[PDB]
């Protein structure tokens, strides 16, 4: 029994025809104080998986160490560690899900919501969610926090069921993701302008973009808004 | 007497005969070596081909610890594995508490203290392996060799197993002829040669060669196995030298 101190807000993600995209901003809030500004919440694992984490940052940092120790452990007495016996996204997920549910069952949770995005060895897209209760689910789009409320509806307009995935390109998907990040910056009081984005493609591999910014913001209409009802000047 | 029937008993000269008997098991094993180089270390070992039926390349004997340390050993293979498992737990616990990967001297004493602990009681048997290990840390490259007694030191080069003497002589020539240093790619070649030379003392069955290395410039300070073009290139340089 626990309470989150330093926290990260939404993590959003979707499948497209050849892969998966996932994004999360670079802020570590301390309640309403926007305390830390260069916080990386997407953590790559090998060249085929990105784990995106929201919630308590001390627990996120613990999960990083678990994942980086997992890579080390998997290389041990494994001559195929960078080939047929490399860590799959599904292996990494099941491990994290196992841990999350055990910790909730001991009444001492890791206060996080997690999305594991990647491509399996057979080229299949992987996207699955797990949180502090050990609840898990998969969907063509996935988001945590405010992301679930504001991103999912936007990303679902692009991919609304399984059959929309072959029809969606990496340019379309990234655009939808980048737009959702802007919306969250307008509307979520614990978001930041700066974010990271990662694409995991069955052909181009893992591309990891840092220091992105929300751009193309409409603020001009603000000049016309006066008072709260009757005030004219 | 009967001073030699129980581990941890001092004989009247002040020896622990059970450890000395463990050394005999080590001398009976296949040859393995390490060469310290300019910015790294190289490990190699002789794998006797017992039969046609062994799958070539698929019975690996050099072992990684953490991401920056290689270990090879001669003697009872399972004992060596047990020691490396302990080394891995020790490395994880150091990294967990201190964040930085375990320094090689630090790692060497963890293995040493653990091996030495198995000479303290009559309820355990000493380790039947000598272990050559090392890698690269913030202070450079380090090579170590560790005996069943728990004795270890830092080495310029080291060898153990049946061909330890032939290898030792071969290593000594390199240390005399290269007081400025040996390069990593150079050391890989020499390693192949010495394993081939040292295979003289064990020539019933023919053998499969296995090499690994850590170099600040050639492997980025990580432990990797030498395979493919670089392996065959060094097998050939060895072939050339026995003829």
């Amino acid at each position: 029994t626990q309470q989150p101190i330093v926290t990260g807000t939404s993590v959003i993600s979707m499948k497209y025809d050849n892969g998966v995209i996932i994004a999360a901003d670079n802020l570590g809030s301390y309640g309403s104080l926007l305390r830390f500004n260069g916080v990386e919440r997407l953590i790559p694992v090998g060249d085929n998986t990105v784990v995106g984490i929201s919630g308590d940052i001390s627990d996120m940092q613990h999960i990083e160490r678990l994942l980086k120790d997992l890579v080390t452990e998997n290389a041990y007495d494994n001559p195929l560690a960078d080939a047929e016996e490399a860590l799959e996204p599904s292996y990494i997920f099941e491990y994290l899900a196992t841990v999350m549910y055990q910790r909730r069952s001991k009444m001492n949770p890791l206060w996080n919501a997690i999305i594991v995005a990647g491509v399996q060895s057979n080229g299949d897209q992987f996207l699955r969610y797990v949180n502090l209760l050990g609840v898990t689910y998969s969907s063509p789009t996935l988001a945590t926090g405010f992301g679930a409320h504001m991103a999912n509806p936007l990303l679902r307009k692009v991919v609304d069921r399984e059959s929309d995935i072959p029809k969606t390109t990496v340019q379309v998907a990234e655009e939808a993701i980048v737009n959702a990040m802007r919306v969250l910056y307008y509307r979520d009081a614990r978001s930041s302008r700066n974010f990271s984005l990662a694409i995991i493609d069955k052909n181009t591999g893992l591309t990891f973009k840092k220091n992105l910014q929300v751009e193309n913001m409409k603020w001009d209409f603000a000049k016309d808004i006066k008072g709260y009802g009757t005030q004219k000047i | 007497t009967g001073y030699d029937l129980s581990n941890s008993v001092f004989s009247p000269d002040g020896r622990n005969f059970q450890v000395e008997y463990a050394v005999k098991a080590v001398e009976n094993g296949t040859t393995s070596i390490g060469i310290k180089c300019n910015d790294g270390v190289v490990f190699a070992v002789e794998k006797l081909i017992t039969s046609k039926l062994l799958v070539p390349q698929k019975n690996v004997k050099i072992q990684v610890v953490d991401r920056h340390i290689g270990c090879v050993y001669s003697g009872l293979i399972p004992d060596g594995r047990h020691l490396v498992n302990r080394g891995r737990e020790e490395a994880a616990s150091f990294k967990k508490l201190y964040k930085t990967p375990i320094p090689i001297p630090a790692f060497a004493d963890r293995l040493g203290q653990y091996v030495q602990a198995h000479t303290l009681y009559n309820s355990v048997r000493p380790f039947g392996v000598s272990t050559i290990f090392g890698g690269v840390d913030k202070n450079g490259a380090h090579l170590y060799m560790l005996e069943p007694s728990g004795s270890y030191w830092g080495y310029k080069g080291a060898a153990t197993g049946k061909g330890r003497q032939s290898a030792k002589a071969e290593l000594e020539k390199l240390v005399d002829h290269h007081p400025e240093g040996l390069s990593a790619r150079e050391a890989v070649k020499q390693a192949a040669k010495i394993i081939y030379l040292a295979h003289e003392d064990n020539k019933e069955k023919d053998f499969e060669l296995e090499i690994s290395w850590c170099s600040l410039s050639e492997t980025n300070g990580l432990h990797k196995f030498v395979k493919g073009d670089l392996l065959q290139e060094a097998i050939d340089f060895a072939q050339k030298e026995i003829n």
